[PDB]
């Protein structure tokens, strides 16, 4: 159940959604596995957003276990596409998308609570057939798993060759050791 | 002349 | 002649802590006097006196009209109209001025005007209202061309031109609301997430630091047009009164508060002494009220309410003590018999 | 022989700055009404109107036009004006202003020029007490400005046909009502077109864009803006021209400070890269030039309150420093 | 009462009463006493369009 | 009847058409009879967010 909350306003008050009366106040929610029916409804929100008031810095925070990589890319170019910067906050957890998406954010606004936990790894998949289409599928997930480094290359800041080194297999990070390795900016410890 | 009072309405 | 030193210390006599605008009144006022003085055009900067209720604008330009030469008078925006209205014209302000110079139109062009209460008509939005604002708006569009410069016609006792291209013009008053707009402009951090800073009630900045922050378009949102602003370019405020002045308003001034009622007791046949630790308990009640130093004749009057109900009644009371406690109610102020 | 536009407009160039545009409409006007006082085919004139935001530089073009022109000039308030028979005023006064000044001769007053400002406060409101000031006075007008015989006290009968009008106002709200004809979009998906504040148009770029349709809106009757079928429009303000109108103009700021301190026993000097600061903080004001004139109030308070204490001070200098309020003007003593 | 250029009663009226009972004496009237009865019903309730003029 | 400032009516026009039944005796009028009918339809919709003329 989600609580309905009453904002008030010189027009009169009117009974929100704790989800929406955020929105008002440019918050997105990025909770779950991500996947396109999330991702569509997230792309939707930022567009709306930006429709308001493209000068004003987006906030989406990230409690997600990670999720399809094809939504998670609709979420990174719409985030690039929008010229209002969008702050990336990780709350919880934030897994290989969320990870993805929460370095994806403005450099100098990505921020990670400290007992927040982060998770980088490569792309999984798999396909069952000939051995035709298996080599297809095959390039094309190898060709994902190097164009995902070369964007987290670029965020962080760090190398592509370190990358792929660090991401051959699952690596965790507490909130200070992704600051090091620039996924993050800095930490939200209190007010 | 005539000096006008505005009655205001609603 | 006079220098602003001269005149600021006139003022100070009767105003407490009024810094800044002392100091624009000063100086407008002796530039007034210097360019009187000469007969290229020297064009004049009117005033504009933002300030909180109970601060000393009125008070300040009536401790003016008393140390000024030229002819002053002191308006108001609420009877003015736009012309064609049952309502006072614009131009009467004028008339008003020549009875202080015993209609003399040379004299009264000479003249400084003080217009108060002005954010009462001030539109009630940022964008042009879609019915005739008869006591609003209407007022500013008619007094623009009397700020900047116009020949207006008096009728005397035909009609008298007289213009207004040298004549100062203060309009002060107190802009309520202009508070939360400067806010809106200033903050611009509002919100409810982490990103967003959330402030308590206290600990944030006040009605008398935002109005310092104070620009035009500030004043555009809260109604006043654009046009009028540049008439009035020079921007004095006037901060909050806080308990050290509202102590000193009590004694230092030749007016004060404690002087009258101790006036009042004495033709009466009695003394009234105020203890200095009861003034600084008068000043924090003052301020819980947020309505000036006029809160303090509300605490002194409730304070002494009893006492001056029983006075006349008693007989052989020569002297009244109020100490702290009285103003808390937990007292009752001592007496002094012959 | 008579005066040419570019006489006219080096005229008002020695007191206005940055209105080429407007300058070249007010002269060809003024020159050709001296033309149609020679021929004495009928010629027809062409009414002005002026549209510019406040402290461009509307009624100082006429108070600067009235100076070197010799035919009679008189300046009108629209806000004074009211509908015929009420107590606030009548339209035909304006006339009586205008004998005034041609010593009552009407074959001369005929011939003059009129200038009405304030001409956005008569507009026409959304309300059904009878607008006296509105609507009321436009309707008035037009009689005025189409031409007819007007009855005046010493009574006396002045045709208008010939009298030029330039009405001037800053018209405000005139640019959102342009900006919804004409920037369209506002959508919300990729294709769309976001307003991208830092490049919507601002008053100066919009006004330029003016139609009679907007003036409808903004409140005027049809007919009367037809009737005055130039429209003159004045830019903003430039941050260039704020810096000139300092140093150029013969009335400017600087020359009226430095006229004040010189009386007082004091030389005044502006540094150049203080009056490029001050030209840039009158910008955000908002103002106009007008708001100018409070900068220069406010770094020179401190100062002019403790001038006349101060002796044997013979020049005052003002550095960039000084209008953003981290140094102090420099004084140099005798 | 209403606001001045309005068809309501002036506020300057009240004074004109004063005079009435002081026989139009203005020195008898400048120290005269005045009590405005429901002062409570001119007072702006709450959370109102401000597009229009609270008169009254 | 509406509030004072207002397009509608004002409330001392009462007084007035009594004046009139009275030949314009106001001590004859000032003690007349009343009778304000359709009172009902002077009510409101608890206090009120916006003033209400009628
Ligand atoms: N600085 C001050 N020094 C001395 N007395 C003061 C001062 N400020 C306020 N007072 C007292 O407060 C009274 C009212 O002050 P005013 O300046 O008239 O208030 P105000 O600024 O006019 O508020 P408005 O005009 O009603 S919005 C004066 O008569 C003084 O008794
Ligand atoms: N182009 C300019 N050149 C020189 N001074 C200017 C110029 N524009 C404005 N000013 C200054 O501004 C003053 C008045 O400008 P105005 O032409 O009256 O502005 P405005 O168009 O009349 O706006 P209004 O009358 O308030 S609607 C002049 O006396 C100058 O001090
Ligand atoms: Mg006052
Ligand atoms: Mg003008």
């Amino acid at each position: 159940l989600v609580p309905m909350v009453i904002e008030q306003t010189s027009r009169g008050e009117r009974s929100f959604d704790i989800y929406s009366r955020l929105l008002k106040e440019r918050v997105i929610f990025l909770t779950g596995q991500v996947e396109d029916h999330m991702a569509n409804l997230i792309v939707a929100q930022m567009l709306f957003l930006e429709a308001e008031n493209p000068e004003k810095d987006i906030y989406l925070y990230i409690n997600s276990p990670g999720g399809v990589i094809t939504a998670g890319m609709s979420i990174y170019d719409t985030m690039q596409f929008i010229k209002p910067d969008v702050s990336t906050i990780c709350m919880g957890q934030a897994a290989s998308m969320g990870a993805f998406l929460l370095t994806a954010g403005a450099k100098g606004k990505r921020f990670c609570l400290p007992n927040s936990r982060v998770m980088i790894h490569q792309p999984l998949g798999g396909y069952q057939g000939q051995a035709t289409d298996i080599e297809i599928h095959a390039r094309e997930i190898l060709k994902v798993k190097g164009r995902m480094n070369e964007l987290m290359a670029l965020h962080t800041g760090q190398s592509l060759e370190q990358i792929e080194r660090d991401t051959e297999r699952d690596r965790f990070l507490s909130a200070p050791e992704a600051v090091e390795y620039g996924l993050v900016d800095s930490i939200l410890t209190h007010r | 002349g005539g000096s006008e009072n505005y009655a205001l309405a609603a | 002649l006079p220098t602003p030193h001269e005149i600021r210390n006139h003022l100070d006599d009767y105003v407490i802590g009024q810094e800044q605008a002392k100091k624009v009144l000063a100086v407008a006022v002796y530039n007034h006097y210097k360019r009187l003085r000469n007969g290229v055009e020297l064009g004049k900067s009117n005033i504009l006196l933002i300030g909180p209720t109970g601060s000393g604008k009125t008070l300040l330009a009536e401790t003016l009209a008393r140390l000024l030469d030229v002819p002053f008078t002191m308006a108001d925006a609420t009877t003015l109209t736009e012309a064609g209205y049952v309502g006072e014209d614009v131009e009467n302000i004028i008339q008003k001025l020549l009875q202080k110079s015993d209609y003399d139109v040379q004299k009264a062009q000479r003249g400084i005007v003080y217009i108060d209460e002005i954010d009462k008509i001030s539109r009630k939005s940022d964008n042009p209202s879609i019915t005739r604002d008869v006591s609003g708006e209407g007022v500013q569009q008619a007094l623009l061309k009397l700020i900047e410069g116009t020949v207006a016609a008096v009728p005397p006792q035909e009609f008298l031109q007289v213009d207004t291209s040298k004549i100062l013009f203060i309009c002060g008053g107190a802009f309520a609301g202009l508070d939360k707009v400067i806010s809106h402009r200033v903050e611009t951090g509002s919100g409810i997430g982490f990103g967003a800073t959330v402030k308590a009630k206290s600990d944030k900045a006040s009605e008398g630091e935002l109005l310092a922050q104070v620009e035009p378009e500030d004043l555009i949102k809260f109604g006043l047009i654009p046009e009028f602003i540049g008439r009035l370019p020079v921007v004095a405020t006037l901060n909050e009164l806080s308990e050290e002045a509202l102590i000193q308003i009590l004694k230092e001034p030749k007016n004060a508060l404690t002087k009258q009622y101790q006036a009042l007791f004495n033709l009466e046949g009695v003394d009234l002494e105020f203890r200095d630790e009861a003034l600084d308990a008068i000043a924090k009640k003052a301020m819980a009220r947020k309505t000036g130093a006029r809160g303090l004749r509300s605490i002194v009057e409730a304070a002494l309410l009893d006492t001056m109900y029983d006075l006349p009644s008693m007989e052989d009371v020569e002297k009244v003590v109020i100490d702290e406690s009285v103003i808390d109610g937990q007292s009752e102020p001592l007496l002094i018999y012959g």
